[PDB]
């Protein structure tokens, strides 16, 4: 019995009042792939499908499997899972890289900025 | 804590009765005149609509028997001395019975009976505005006494009088000398005297009823002088008419570079015309829809529903639709399925029109793109469905390395002419084409034999990440591709790298050696470079390094690195300054600098303490 | 010319009759059910408002009688199998005559008649919602038939059954077993069966009338659990339910750093509460969850903007019993009362922020670096001057005469300024370290006049648009320099002529200023802030250049090196002067995308180091 402790960052934009919070996931290493990407897929199909990740070739060619672990940016489908029982993996997204990709910035009040320019010019 | 008092114990015990619905006329008048219309100036719009409806009814009546058609005009009269505004029309008019049944009954419109009596619903059904029956009572908003002179167009009708103060009681009488048609005199309220002036009435009419089907005269002078060119076929309207209409609608003195005349009926009756300004967009265009609705040739004045997608706000024009649902205030019914389908149809039609224009002409569309690219970029960013994403992305034009300078290329043709065995599209961001051709990332990518698009405008890679896909082909930047993909002596290189990492341990988290670079001594690579560049603009150096991990990647073959190899011992301080400077240069080349003012001082120090030996 | 057909020749000879205005009910019902309410979901909101009005009337009658108060609550029943929604209240109820008078007459409301019998207009006028008389008929938007079982609260009234198919005809009958109050049965339409689902009904009720003054139960479960805290006195309400109310209204789980409770009646009745989040604002924020209320029911304007656009970082609720409303229970667009309410709210919020700054320096400083961009945007978008100074009173800057870490406002900056000076100087740099070492600050360092240091973006444009504060102008350091009135003269003349020859396209004018000690070069333009921000506009988007002047430092060693290095390496000299110009442009902030300078810098570094 080799229970692996995974600490995965989670943030659901659609959740009501979601705030950054920490969760711990326990996955047995005897029935899971050594690679980090296998553990993410395992919880998606069995434990919880809320977590979203991008994987296409599970080999290291598309680069969609690259995230940060222990403060270091790595690749899940290449780097394996640490076998230390006492040590817990720090599963984090890319350094900050939050939902900004889907925040849809507005940048409103743009004309009023110009309206404040021509009196000086 | 789950208790309810709902039960079905109730049942009928006596004989059922029967009743008819009633209506409190006084409260209905108060509601119409006080809490129905946001703007107090819509009463003349309603009266002009009624006059147009009456004139259309008279025209239909005189065409049914095929007799002569007399003059048909709507006259606005302003009497500042008496504080009254007079509306007169030469339409059908109304008899005593018609005056009592129509004017005296709330929510009773003679247009509905007229429409039901058409037996065709194809000639005047599209030219009658009145559908509720409360438009006339909007005059009571500003009038303490309404006087109506009406006589029918029948051969032998008598003039009639109609007075009402809006207090739920109206008195009728017989009048003499009244011209055929209907004349309504409005005695303005004490606080509503602004409508007894030329300028205010002219402004409101130009806001609402420029495009009525009949000539409109204000104080004796015609003020329309412009027909609605969005009604007839596109072949029947000339280029001069298009230019004049664009000048009117856009409030600009230039000409429209693109003209679209959309007239569809299978999804819904739409008569819409759109223009693209010749001049570059202004800051008002990029700030929130510049398209005016016109149901039965009268303004709807939504200004908030955004019948057109926000990114398409750069175009100017009008949209005609007789099927849009209007509330009692003659305003668009918010959150309507019909208006949403209208918006979708207009968006897809405009996308198809832009694609067809791009196919037809190359230089004109290139100018249009270099003028209005930010709007399509915002549309790609703000889109949700992948279908509209691809439709808007079909409008993009990016010049690539496989083509000479000044030759913009589309995404579709790039995908068509590239390798069919790889689902990858490569794009590079640089201020200029020359910079892109000499960018360190492009040079590192030169090992691969593939074509790469070049992006110059801001918020371009942002749209590339939002699109994320095109024709089942992924969008990968050059920096992301090279970071994902995996002179000096060996020991000398190792000690040099160790020294640089020692003096850049906090700022740089990893340094590697790459032989792909040829003209750049160093290069900073981040996995999500496109996302990181935009993230930096919204969120000193230590924090940025921690949240970015600027993984350095130097080129030993560069002469600068070779010089630093021996400067590390003779001038350790100058070597530290130079390694800081090259790190800053690589960061700038990556676009990962929020403000380059900080490095100016250390660059000046390096310059003064470096070339002093000359 | 003029073609006029208006004439006064008409005359009246016939007898003047007299008629009463009529109103056909078929078209009125059609208009209400089709072309009155934009949202199909407002019918239960109207029914809940009617139930609340009935319960308020019963409460008023009972307190007038001064007897025991039985339980009063609103019950909502949803039956998916039957496709029906049932709303029941324990209010006064309606007799057969009352049912005919109210239900059967359009625009006839018993609420107005009850209010006319109040004679105080304060006991229940602030809680009665019904004012038009068409709220019930909104139920016909989704119902092909409506059953109403209402029994009056009078001791002896009989229950009555009310039927109406919405076709302009309704029938009434005697009903047995009906409990005191009013029970309404709605049979949903074929295409509007989504209202027979518990989830949708619960969501829309929480959207509209979850602040109803009386308990509301849907399918036996109450979801109010939270009184409308904006009605009670600020001293009565405590911070714990302030946090709860914030967490509900803002849809967040943090605490509000600021809580403002506004309750005034002299200009207009306002019962509003505002909050400021602890967390930094999200880019989505950059009606802001400050949706207006009236008699404890939602209005969802989103168009009048009762609260200023820049004041969108605050969350809360605004209540006003005197706001005009549409027939569809929506705000009158561009209403004078709405505009005056917005102005009053903005003034009160500005005063509250000023008071918070006065009573807590460090908390307000944290708030300013948390929400400064909103005040900057407010200054930029403002039109009235007094609004500009009112918002500018909220600005916090750190000056050159104070240590790092503390910030000051413009008012207390001008308070300590010299009497002779009548202008305010501000310098823009990313950090205070750069600002103290900025060449413009060093050039102005000759005088002892204090200068403010602003670091955040848009500070240049904000100060330019402000342009005045307490009758004192705002002049940037670069503007003051440009408006102000070892390299011997001959060699200096030859060397600036060299720049003029080799930088004529870029540098229009070259001059020597003796006010530089550490920076070899300076770039100064008249519209420094305006040009700097307009260049960012132009580079950000290709839409609808400038006159740069470069000044060299005679005593700088780098500049002095040109005298001996021009005669040795002309090409290296040209490259070095180009790099000096680029560095001066970067320091001025007028530089374009600096990716182009990297190649020139690398070439200069590799070429100029062939001596060690
Ligand atoms: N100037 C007029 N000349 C002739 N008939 C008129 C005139 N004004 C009103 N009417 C008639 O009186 C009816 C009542 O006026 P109105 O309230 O405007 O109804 P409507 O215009 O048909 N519907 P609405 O969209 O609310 O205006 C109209 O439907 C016409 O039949
Ligand atoms: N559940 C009820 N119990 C008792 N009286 C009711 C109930 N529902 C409606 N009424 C009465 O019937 C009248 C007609 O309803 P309604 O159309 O809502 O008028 P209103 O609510 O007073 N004005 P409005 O704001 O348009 O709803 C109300 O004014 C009440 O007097
Ligand atoms: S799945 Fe393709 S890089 Fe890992
Ligand atoms: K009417
Ligand atoms: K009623
Ligand atoms: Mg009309
Ligand atoms: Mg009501």
């Amino acid at each position: 019995p080799r229970i692996k402790k995974f600490a995965i960052y989670r943030w659901d934009p659609d959740k009501a009042g979601d705030k950054p919070h920490m969760q711990t996931y326990e996955v047995d290493l005897n029935k899971c792939g050594p690679m980090v990407l296998d553990a993410l897929i395992k919880i998606k199909n069995e434990v919880d499908s809320t977590l979203t990740f991008r994987r296409s070739c599970r080999e290291g060619i598309c680069g969609s499997c690259a995230m940060n672990i222990n403060g270091g940016n790595t690749l899940a489908c290449t780097r394996r899972i640490d076998t230390n029982l006492n040590k817990v993996s720090k599963i984090y997204p890319l350094p900050h890289m939050y939902v900004i990709k889907d925040l849809v910035p507005d940048l409103s009040n743009f004309y009023a900025q110009y309206k404040s320019i021509e009196p000086y010019l | 804590p789950l208790h309810s008092i709902i039960s079905s114990t109730e049942s009928v015990q006596g004989s059922t009765s029967k009743h008819e619905f009633q209506a409190e006329t006084k409260k209905l008048l108060d509601i119409v005149a006080r809490s129905l219309y946001s703007e107090k100036e819509v009463f003349i719009r309603e009266l002009i609509s009624n006059a147009s409806d009456a004139l259309e009814k008279l025209r239909h009546k005189l065409v049914s028997d095929g007799q002569a058609l007399p003059e048909m005009e709507i006259h606005l009269q302003t009497n500042a001395e008496k504080g009254t505004i007079t509306i007169q029309d030469t339409g059908i008019g109304m008899t005593q019975e018609e005056l009592v049944s129509n004017l005296g009954t709330i929510a009773r419109s003679g247009s509905k009976a007229f429409l039901d009596a058409l037996q065709n619903q194809a000639e005047a059904s599209s030219k009658i505005i009145g559908q509720f029956g409360v438009g006339f009572y909007s005059a009571f908003m500003v009038a303490d006494r309404v006087e109506v002179y009406s006589r029918s167009a029948a051969p032998g009708s008598l003039g009639y009088q109609w007075l009402s103060d809006g207090s739920g009681v109206f008195e009728i009488a017989e009048a003499s000398g009244v011209r055929t048609g209907t004349k309504i005199i409005i005695h303005l309220k004490s606080d509503c005297k602004e409508f007894s002036s030329e300028a205010r009435v002219r402004d409101v009419v130009t806001k609402y009823s420029n495009f009525v089907s009949f000539p409109l005269y204000l104080n004796g002078r015609r003020m329309n002088t412009l027909q609605a060119i969005w009604m007839m076929d596109p072949k029947d309207v000339g280029e001069w008419q298009h230019e004049e209409f664009y000048r009117y609608v856009a409030q600009a003195h230039d000409k429209p570079r693109y003209t679209l005349h959309y007239k569809t009926d299978a999804p819904l009756n739409i008569r819409s015309i759109f223009y693209v300004p010749d001049m570059k967009p202004s800051m008002f265009d990029v700030s929130r829809s510049s398209v005016a609705l016109y149901s039965r040739k009268v303004l709807i004045q939504t200004k908030a529903t955004d019948i057109l997608p926000k990114w398409l706000r750069f175009i100017r024009g009008v949209v005609d639709s007789e099927d849009i649902p209007l509330n009692l205030s003659r305003e668009l019914l918010q959150e309507s399925a019909l208006i949403r389908k209208l918006r979708d149809v207009l968006q897809q039609r405009l996308i198809k029109f832009f694609i067809d224009q791009s196919k037809k002409d190359a230089e004109k569309y290139a100018k249009f793109f270099e003028d209005y690219g930010l709007f399509m970029r915002e549309g790609i960013v703000t889109a949700t469905e992948q279908e509209v994403k691809e439709d808007i992305a079909k409008l993009l034009r990016y010049e690539s390395s496989a083509l000479p300078s000044g030759q913009l290329t589309s995404l579709s043709e790039y995908a068509s002419r590239m390798r069919a065995g790889t689902r990858n599209i490569y794009y590079l961001c640089a201020p200029n084409r020359h910079l892109a051709e000499h960018s360190p990332y492009y040079e590192a990518m030169k090992k691969k034999d593939t074509e790469v698009l070049f992006c110059f405008e801001q918020f371009d890679e942002l749209t590339l990440l939002h699109l994320r896909e095109f024709d089942k082909k992924k969008l990968i930047s050059v920096e992301t591709d090279i970071v994902v993909d995996h002179c000096l002596s060996e020991k000398e290189t190792e000690e040099l790298m160790a020294w640089m990492r020692n003096v850049l341990g906090s700022r740089v988290t990893n340094v590697k050696v790459t032989l792909r670079l040829d003209t750049h001594p160093a290069m900073v690579t981040v996995l999500e470079m496109g996302a990181a560049r935009h993230f930096l603009r919204m969120q000193t150096q230590e924090e940025r390094a921690q949240l970015l991990q600027p993984t350095l990647e130097i080129n030993p073959r560069h002469a600068l690195i070779k010089k630093l190899n021996q400067l590390r011992a003779s001038e350790p301080g100058l070597a530290q300054l130079l390694v800081d400077q090259i790190y800053e240069n690589a960061m700038i080349a990556a676009g990962l600098v929020d403000d380059p003012r900080a490095m100016v001082g250390r660059l000046n120090e390096l310059l003064v303490k470096a070339l002093e030996r000359h």
